[PDB]
C-alpha cells in the first residue's frame, strides 16, 4: 500500500484534555506544519476496560462523516502499547467549559448551538448513524465558535434495526433505556432537548443526587422549568422530552422550529 | 467524555421463585423479533 | 407481582467452579430440597469490565431457551453488591476435564457429543440465536453423561441481520472475525469443527505460541491430521472449517453424517 | 468461562498519511448496509 502514519510524524505539545485510557495533545505535522489533535488511548486499559469494540466504532464511523459541525478523525494508527486517533483541532475547547463559566447560555447562544447540532446530527441520521452520547463534555468549540460534536466511541451504524445497548450518560439517558426497551434515532432528539435544558438553564431537568431518583425522573418524565424560560424555549424542549420516542419531533422541525429561528444566528 | 452507565440489572427474565417438586415460552425470540 | 427469588432461599455447599467475576457454588433450595447450581457474580467487577452487557443477554437469552442439552437457567436474581444465576445442576463437570482426563476421545464419544450439540445449536440457531462461544470449557455434562452447552454471555439473539462483535475464545474464533468481517450462525459451525478436532486429537487445529500466529493460520486454514483420524472424521472437520462462511454445511448435514450416524448412540 | 479476544486493530478507516497542504467517502454507510 501507501505511506502510513507513524508517531514520528508529529510534533507534540501541551495536553488538550485528560481521559481514562489516555490524553489528547496539541499535536503538529512536521511536513506541512500543521495542527491537529492527537488522542492517545492505551490498549491495556481499553481491553481491561472491554471498550476497544466502542473504540473501533468511533474510528470506523467517525472517520468516515463529512460535516463542519462534526470533529473530523482525519486518521488512526497504533503501536505495541498504544491507539492514536489523528483529530481536527477546535480552538475555543469544549462546550462544557464554556457553560461552566457562564453558568448558563442566553436564546441566542443557545439557539445557534442547537442548530449547528441539529445539523451535524441530521446529517448523522441520513448516513443512518446515532450518536447516542450527547452532552456538553463531548461537544467542542472551532475558530468562529461554531460547535463541532465528538467523541463517537457509543455511536452505532444501525441501518435497519433499533438498538439494545443501554449507553450514553446518566442525565441525558432516554427513557426507553432506563426501562430495557429497544431504541432508535430518537434518543439523539431526547438528550438534544435535555442539552437545551441545561444550556439555558445552567443544570440538567432530571439530576439528583442519586442515579436510582434521576432514573426514576427521567422515567416519568419528571421536571419543572424556572421562570425565566420563555415559552417558546418551554415548547421546543416539552416537544423533545416526550417518553415516546416517536411523540419527539424530526430535526427539520427543529431547525425550523419559531422560536430556534428567532434567536439562531 | 466515554462513561459506562449503571444497569439496574432488570433483565426481561424470570425473577419468580418456582416450587420444584414439581410441574411454550422460547416464542419469546419470536415475538422479540416481531416487535415493529 | 408474585414472590422472588432470596438468597435466603438457598442452602449452599462446596463451590463447582471459580470465574473472573464470582464462583458457581453446589446450592440448594430449601422447601424443595432441589439441587442447582448457583453463579454468583460481583456488580463492581462486571461494570470495571464492561460486561454487564454480556450478562443481560446470558440471562435474557438462556432463560427462554428449552433444550435437554442446554444447561438451564431457571432463573436470576440481584442484590447490592452481586448478581446470582440459577443454573441447573451438571453432575458429571465439563466437558473440558474430561478431555483433559482422557487426552483425547474416541470417534464414538466425539460423534455422540457433536450431535447432542449439534442438536442444541440446531435448536438455538432456529430461535435466531448463535451462541458464539462453543468450546470444551463452555460444556458440561449431566447425569447419563449427556452434553449441555452453558455459558452463553457472547450469545445473540440475531433474527435480521449479521452482527459485529468481535468475541469468542482463541483458538475457536472463526477466520471471517479475525479478517474483521460481518458475521452470521455459521461461526457456530465453524468452532463446532474446531471443537470435533480437539475432542479427536487432544488439542485445536490452529494452536501456536502466539494469539497472531494463531490468528495467521485461521485466516489462512492453516491445519494437518495426524494419522490416527479417519477418513470419515476428516471429511466431517473439512467440511466445518472453510474459510468462506457459506461453505459450511447446515447442522442437519452434520447430524446426518456418515462418521456421525456410524458412532453416534 | 467468558473471555475477550485481543484486538488486531485493523479497522476498516484511513491510516494513509496525509500531505495537509491541500486538498464522496461517506457513501461508506450506505455500501455497508447494502451488503447482501
Ligand atoms: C476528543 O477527545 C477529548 C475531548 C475533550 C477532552 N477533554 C477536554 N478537557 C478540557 N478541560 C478539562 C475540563 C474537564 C475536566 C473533567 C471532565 C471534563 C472536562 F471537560 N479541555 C479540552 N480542550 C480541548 C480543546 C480542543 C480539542 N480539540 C480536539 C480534541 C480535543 C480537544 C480538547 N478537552 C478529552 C478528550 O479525550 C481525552
Ligand atoms: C456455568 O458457569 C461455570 C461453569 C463452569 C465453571 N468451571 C468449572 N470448573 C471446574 N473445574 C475447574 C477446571 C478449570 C480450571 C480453569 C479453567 C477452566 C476449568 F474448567 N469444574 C466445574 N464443574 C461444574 C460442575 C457442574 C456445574 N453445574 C452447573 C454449573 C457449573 C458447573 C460446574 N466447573 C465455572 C463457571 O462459572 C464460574
Amino acid at each position: 500500500g501507501k505511506r502510513q502514519w507513524a508517531l514520528e510524524d508529529f510534533e507534540i505539545g501541551r495536553p488538550l484534555g485528560k481521559g481514562k485510557f489516555g490524553n489528547v495533545y496539541l499535536a503538529r505535522e512536521k511536513q506541512s506544519k500543521f495542527i491537529l489533535a492527537l488522542k492517545v488511548l492505551f490498549k491495556a486499559q481499553l481491553e481491561k476496560a472491554g471498550v476497544e469494540h466502542q473504540l473501533r466504532r468511533e474510528v470506523e464511523i467517525q472517520s468516515h462523516l463529512r460535516h463542519p459541525n462534526i470533529l473530523r478523525l482525519y486518521g488512526y494508527f497504533h503501536d505495541a502499547t498504544r491507539v492514536y486517533l489523528i483529530l481536527e483541532y477546535a480552538p475555543l475547547g469544549t462546550v462544557y467549559r464554556e457553560l461552566q463559566k457562564l453558568s448558563k447560555f442566553d436564546e441566542q447562544r443557545t439557539a445557534t448551538y442547537i442548530t449547528e447540532l441539529a445539523n451535524a446530527l441530521s446529517y448523522c441520521h441520513s448516513k443512518r448513524v446515532i450518536h447516542r452520547d450527547i452532552k456538553p463534555e463531548n461537544l467542542l468549540l472551532g475558530s468562529a465558535g461554531e460547535l463541532k460534536i465528538a467523541d463517537f466511541g457509543w455511536s452505532v451504524h444501525a441501518p435497519s434495526s433499533r438498538r439494545t445497548t443501554l449507553c450514553g450518560t446518566l442525565d441525558y439517558l432516554p427513557p426507553e433505556m432506563i426501562e430495557g426497551r429497544m431504541h432508535d434515532e430518537k434518543v439523539d432528539l431526547w438528550s438534544l432537548g435535555v442539552l437545551c435544558y441545561e444550556f439555558l438553564v445552567g443544570k440538567p431537568p432530571f439530576e439528583a443526587n442519586t442515579y436510582q431518583e434521576t432514573y426514576k425522573r427521567i422515567s416519568r418524565v419528571e421536571f419543572t422549568f424556572p421562570d425565566f424560560v420563555t415559552e417558546g424555549a418551554r415548547d421546543l424542549i416539552s416537544r423533545l422530552l416526550k417518553h415516546n420516542p416517536s411523540q419527539r419531533p424530526m430535526l427539520r422541525e427543529v431547525l425550523e422550529h419559531p422560536w430556534i429561528t428567532a434567536n439562531s444566528s | 467524555g466515554m462513561s459506562q452507565v449503571k444497569s439496574s440489572y432488570s433483565y426481561d427474565a424470570p425473577s419468580d421463585f418456582i416450587n420444584f417438586s414439581s410441574l411454550n415460552i422460547d416464542s419469546w425470540f419470536e415475538e422479540k423479533a416481531n416487535l415493529e
